[PDB]
């Protein structure tokens, strides 16, 4: 009940904007670069 | 007979003595710390706490959640007048000595 | 100066991606409704929760 | 633990009261009195007119701590607050000058007045036996006597230093006739309010009014009040001889004392030490020594502004708390 | 520049937290850290080609014996005077200029060269100031020039930058009353009361020595030298302190500001020199409801001073998109931003 | 005095007419300041 | 991740509103000897 | 003319182009009304999910309200205080707009 | 935020939410907004609001938590070497939630050598203060300095 | 500008002492703390302000509007 519950309530539900959260998400804050 | 001094908080308390939360307006840790020590040495008394919500305003919560047997307010009354007896005993001894120097 | 470039990088990095959302097909699409990815991360599951 | 706080180099131990029958399988010391009444005692160190010191015993932290609190804050006192000026030319900004006045003590017996209403306006506010007001005006006068240069700017300029003694008073109807034996006096009559030089003058009258110390220190009758919590040094083994004579130089002068080399180091008295604890810094005195201070015992002293006698301060302070609890019980609680 | 202020390093009054200092009433009441704040506003008085000066006229006094409150900010001179509380909305100079002053004069005049549009400047601000000094004087071109200075003292209210002069840059936290925060033996109560956590990560022990040196110097009755690779060293202070009875570690017990019991760990406290800064909050706090709009873009004006409005930058804006709030944009970037209705034509949209 | 105001340097009581000039008399020095009002004024120290 | 936010963050607020007094009441502070190395280690490092 | 080479003859493609130039910061970046600015200070006994907003800005910081039904017995009073004291309002807008 | 009005003048938040803003206090000047239209309100509070966003997405982690004092403070009450008696624990549990709550006291951590409770308990009640407290938790992990 | 009549901690009256102090330093030059110690200053926070507070009013009265 817990496992499959959380797993089901863990999903992208439509309308949440991923691209934005990714935008916000990446930037902050022998020789190779 | 000023209706604003303390108020029974129905929010916190349940029934029948036990838990009672009394917010004292216009008072401070003087009476709170002074009083808790008294209260707790009443046998039925179990949890007598107090705190200010925040110094940012003057309100003082005092707290007694106790057993059955006697009732919440009955404690605060009893040990409170006991804290009166403190005051008398204090001036009793003190002013005795000082007039006797 | 690194914080300077980094801020800029957040601006632009947004821009190209600035609009991307998830539709009721579990299919992330853009706006004009070309499809970028079918099942998000092959998962469809919010990294948050 | 036995009313003695654990004292260690890196920490302190054994704090909260712990006398109540909550925490003990043997439940004892449940309130009452008599055990306390007959048990509780007190001592007096000495008194001044303007300062007091004494000893307290056999009570908890709280009620004493309250006494300190209600003392430094709640005990009412009378001081200048509202300020009137008839011009001024002097160098101090009239703001600061004002803030200087009321912040000075004034020796006058409170309870010779009442409290003032916040509500009623204007003349209703400051009234007779509920109120005091004082005034001072001085124009500096260049002294035609100038024996030398760079002398005191009095030998230069008469009354160029305003003192508290300079502060005079206007009595009023029924206000005059009542204080004839007790005229207003300003604490230390010598205090520098301002400096100035001729061609300069200050004229003012500001109301001295009852107030409560917690709101402003200028309402504190008490310069400071504290209970120095009495230390008890406990000693172990004869540990006598040379390094025992050193052992007192470890501490402040009075401390213990050296009776004889064979008679080692005996405590003269406690309370003469700051508990500065450096028997714990050298550490070779360690196992043969321990430290402690006693919960049940209170060194206590009060620096009062000199307004009233400090014995009156502490004595009143309790009665204010009596008034508080008595006042409270009589009021029923709303539901 | 500063106060020499006693402090006790401690996390007391959890209002403290990060870098945020916290203070003592009945000290601020006693005159701790107080600041006279002076400003000046000049008003140039120049003659205009119509040959009519800009005039100081004032003192209305309707109502039988008093000038109206708004206009009651003076005396018969018609200009500000010394020693007056002035509440915003009042006149600290009354400047009457001719509304015809800029007109083209002709080789004629008869009676009235008045026609004054008077623009007295009004003290604006949250809190009363004082005019204690003013100057009527002339510039080089022989014209009337008036300069006034306004001042207000600021009790150090909550939210003031206080430098610890050692690098600790912090806001004054929630002002304690008196009893709260400790007292100890002689009853000496610290003034500033400061978080320890600054010292570990900011990793500055210099101050931590400075406090020692401070409690020292007073006790020997000296100022205390310190300088780069120099000044009084530390070890000497130990004996310097212990003889007079304070722990050489520079620490002492204190007692609960509230509870009144012993504090469960020795506290390092004593004298430190602090100082008060610009960026007083009362200057800085800035808010509007509906403020002016700028003619060109028809929307809130720029920054503080003139009047308000605040900046949603793009980088600031898009943060809302990650929450995907439709309406919050509209109310925010539209309904409360520039409220407008365009009228257009389906055919040939314009 | 209860007359208007004072020099900058010469520092002496002086009045003035309306629309005359700012130069003092005792001194040729131009700038001058305004005396504090004889009117009452009030604070509250706290 | 269990009981949802309203009671979750409530656990926080009771956390802080505890600490902000308790930390203060007990007291915590630094002291020189904690920073000061005491004899000993200075000899070790001094060789190191 | 002048002709000491006054630099910014430019008025236009600029005013539309960068930074304070409209189409970014003055349009997508609009500087928006109904706001406020101050320094900070900690308040632990304040719950999380709040901010202590000082009364003095609340006096000038206003919120639009369409009275209804339940509202009067609050709102009918909230006027009687007026803009001066905090638990009050200032602007009113009738149904007749 | 739900806004509560208090005296003086400044913005005051709960320090545990500093880490999102990384606000050092000091000179930091926040930007305070109120919305106007209704739907934007319920939008911001009941979506963009704190409690909902209590986790930060990128890490899938609860960005907001105690720092500094509240951590080290906990570390003292949590500490094994600590104890508390009937009084000390009482006034604490009070000061933990200023009032407002019924409670229950688990059996004392010790016995016939007096009675006490340890921090681990008195903190345990911080999670589950009452009977009716729906916060039954098991937990385990390494902290640092292990 | 002139010694605050009370300190920032004790708030024991300082005012009398400054003059008596300063004189006691000039007349009969003597050790600072000891002076205060036999002037009756004990508490160091009380003490700092006599050991400190450079007087600015005397250096001001050089400048005055009136002369
Ligand atoms: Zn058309
Ligand atoms: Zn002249
Ligand atoms: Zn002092």
């Amino acid at each position: 009940e817990i496992a499959l519950f959380k797993y089901r309530k863990a999903r992208l539900e439509p309308g949440t904007a991923i691209g934005a959260i990714g935008a916000q998400s990446i930037g902050e804050p022998m020789n190779v670069t | 007979p000023d209706r604003e001094k303390i108020k029974l908080l129905t929010q916190a308390t349940s029934e029948d003595g036990t838990s009672a939360s009394f917010q004292i307006v216009e008072e401070d840790h003087t009476l709170g710390n002074a009083l808790r020590y008294v209260i707790m040495k009443n046998p039925d008394v179990e949890f007598c706490g107090y705190s200010i919500p925040h110094p940012s305003e003057n309100l003082l919560n005092i707290r007694i959640q106790t057993y059955g047997e006697t009732t919440a307010v009955d404690a605060l009354q009893k040990g409170l007048k006991d804290l009166m007896d403190l005051c008398d005993v204090v001036e009793s001894k003190f002013t005795e000595k000082i007039k006797s120097m | 100066v690194k914080t300077a470039e980094t801020g800029y990088m957040s601006r632009r990095l947004m821009k190209s991606l600035e609009d991307l959302s998830c539709q009721y097909d579990n299919t992330v699409r853009t706006s004009a409704n070309g499809i970028v990815q079918f099942t998000y991360g092959g998962d469809g599951l919010d990294p948050l929760e | 633990m036995s009313n003695i706080v654990g004292i260690e180099y890196n920490r302190v131990t054994n704090t909260t009261s712990t006398d109540f029958p909550g925490f003990s399988k043997d439940a004892e010391n449940e309130w009452n009195v008599e055990k306390f009444k007959k048990d509780f005692e007190v001592n007096i160190s000495s008194l001044d007119a303007r300062e007091a010191n004494f000893d307290l015993i056999n009570i908890d932290t709280s009620i004493a701590n309250a006494f300190r609190r209600i003392m430094i804050s709640e005990v009412p006192s009378v001081a200048a607050e509202y300020v009137y000026f008839f011009n001024n030319t002097s160098v101090i900004q009239d703001e600061v000058l004002a803030h200087r006045i009321g912040l000075v003590p004034l020796k006058v017996d409170p309870d010779m007045l009442t409290w003032v209403d916040s509500n009623l306006p204007d003349d209703e506010k400051f009234t007779d036996e509920n109120t005091i007001v004082l005034s001072l005006n001085v124009k500096c006068t260049r002294n035609p006597d100038a024996p030398k240069g760079s002398t005191d700017p009095k030998e230069l300029y008469n009354n160029a230093h305003v003192y508290a003694r300079d502060l005079k008073f206007e009595p009023q109807g029924r206000q005059s006739t009542t204080f004839a034996d007790c005229p207003v006096v300003p604490a230390d009559p010598d205090i520098l309010l301002a400096k100035l030089r001729p061609g300069q003058e200050i004229s003012l009258k500001a109301h001295c009014i009852l107030g409560i110390g917690g709101d402003h220190a200028k309402f504190s009758p008490v310069s400071t009040a504290s209970y120095r919590l009495l230390p008890q040094i406990n000693i172990l083994q004869p540990i006598k001889g040379e390094s025992a004579r050193r052992f007192q130089k470890c501490f402040p002068p009075g401390v213990i004392g050296i009776d004889e080399g064979s008679d080692e180091a005996y405590v003269k008295d406690a309370r003469k030490d700051t508990v500065s604890r450096e028997v714990l810094r050298y550490e070779e005195f360690a196992d043969k020594v321990k430290l402690g201070r006693v919960r049940n015992h209170f060194i206590f002293n009060v620096e009062s502004a000199g307004a009233m006698t400090p014995e009156e301060i502490f004595f009143k302070s309790v009665r204010i708390l009596k008034n508080k609890a008595e006042y409270l019980k009589n009021c029923p609680i709303t539901q | 520049a500063g106060q020499n202020a006693t402090v006790a390093v401690m996390s007391y009054s959890g209002y403290d937290i990060e870098d945020a200092l916290v203070l003592n009433k009945s000290s601020i009441d006693r005159g701790f850290g107080r600041c006279e704040t002076r400003r000046k506003t000049t008003t140039v008085l120049k003659r205009y080609a119509n040959h009519t000066q800009d005039i100081i006229g004032g003192m209305r006094v309707d109502e039988n014996g008093d000038p109206i409150w708004q206009h009651q900010s003076l005396g018969p001179d018609g200009l500000g005077e010394v020693g007056m509380k002035v509440q915003s909305g009042q006149i600290y100079i009354n400047k009457s200029v001719p509304t015809n002053s800029a007109d083209a004069p002709n080789p004629n005049n008869v009676n009235v060269q008045t026609q004054y549009r008077e623009a007295p400047v009004i003290y604006r601000g949250p809190e009363p100031s004082h005019i204690d000094q003013v100057m009527m004087s002339v510039s080089d071109n022989d014209q009337a020039l008036i300069k006034v200075l306004l001042r207000q003292n600021r009790r150090p209210e909550l939210g003031d930058k206080f430098s610890s002069r050692h690098g600790q840059k912090g806001v004054c936290g929630i002002i304690v009353k008196q009893e709260d925060m400790p007292f100890n033996d002689q009853g000496i109560v610290p003034d500033i009361i400061m978080n320890p956590h600054g010292f570990p990560s900011r990793m500055t022990v210099g101050k931590m020595i400075e406090l020692i040196s401070g409690k020292a110097g007073v006790l020997n009755g000296t100022l205390e030298y310190g300088t780069c690779f120099g000044g009084s060293k530390l070890e000497d202070m130990s004996k310097i302190l212990v003889d007079q009875g304070f722990n050489y570690s520079g620490k002492d017990m204190l007692y609960s500001g509230i509870t009144g019991e012993c504090l469960q760990a020795y506290i390092f406290f004593g004298p430190i020199y602090y100082q008060k800064l610009k960026h007083m909050v009362l200057d800085k706090m800035h808010a509007r409801a509906r403020g002016p709009r700028a003619v060109l873009t028809r929307q809130p004006t720029e920054g503080r001073s003139r009047d308000g409005g605040l900046r949603l930058g793009e980088m600031e804006r898009d943060c809302v998109i990650a929450y995907g709030a439709s309406q919050l944009l509209l109310e925010r970037l539209m309904i409360s931003s520039d409220a407008f209705e365009v009228d257009v034509c389906d055919k040939c949209g314009l | 005095a209860t007359l208007k105001y004072i020099c900058a340097e010469c520092s002496s009581k002086l009045s003035l007419s309306r629309t005359d000039a700012v130069r003092c008399k005792d001194c040729g020095h131009r700038i001058l300041l305004k005396a504090r009002t004889k009117r009452l004024v009030q604070f509250e120290a706290r | 991740r269990d009981y949802g936010p309203q009671e979750a963050a409530n656990a926080m607020n009771r956390m802080a509103k505890l600490c902000a007094r308790f930390l203060g009441n007990r007291g915590f502070s630094i002291g020189i000897n904690d920073v000061t190395p005491a004899d000993d280690l200075k000899q070790k490092k001094e060789e190191l | 003319n002048g002709g000491g080479k006054v630099k910014p003859i430019r008025g236009f493609c600029q005013r539309l182009k960068g930074k304070q130039g409209r189409f970014r910061g003055n349009l997508s970046g609009k500087r928006v009304d109904f706001s406020g600015r101050t320094v900070i200070s900690p308040d632990p006994n304040l719950s999380i999910d709040e901010v202590a907003v000082p009364d003095r800005v609340a006096k000038v910081l206003t919120y639009p309200e369409k009275v209804t039904r339940y509202n009067r017995h609050k709102l009918q009073e909230l006027i009687v205080n007026g803009p001066n004291v905090h638990p009050g309002a200032n602007y009113l807008l009738k149904r007749n707009e | 935020h739900y806004a509560k009005i208090r005296p003086w003048r400044t913005f005051r938040l709960n320090e545990c939410v500093c880490t999102p803003y990384n606000a050092d206090f000091d000179g930091d000047e926040m930007n305070l907004h109120v919305p106007q239209t209704e739907e934007a309100r319920a939008e911001a509070i009941n979506l963009m609001g704190v409690k909902n966003n209590l986790l930060t997405p990128k890490s899938g982690e609860p960005i907001i938590a105690a720092t500094q004092d509240f951590i080290t403070g906990s570390y003292l009450i949590s500490h094994k070497d600590s104890f508390y008696d009937r009084a000390t624990l009482t006034q604490l549990l009070s000061m933990m939630s200023d009032g407002i709550e019924h409670f229950d006291i688990p059996p004392p951590a010790i016995m016939k050598p007096y009675y006490l409770w340890t921090g681990k308990q008195v903190f345990s009640l911080l999670i589950k203060p009452n009977h009716n407290s729906p916060v039954v938790i098991n937990l385990d992990a390494k902290n640092k300095v292990f | 500008m002139i010694v605050p009549v009370r300190c920032f901690s004790c708030g024991k009256v300082v005012g009398d002492k400054w003059e008596s102090y300063l004189n006691l330093l000039q007349e009969d030059e003597l050790d600072e703390g000891t002076a205060l110690s036999r002037l009756g200053l004990k508490r160091y926070c009380c003490r700092r302000m006599i050991l400190t507070h450079v007087d600015l009013i005397e250096k001001f009265l050089r400048y005055n509007p009136l002369e």
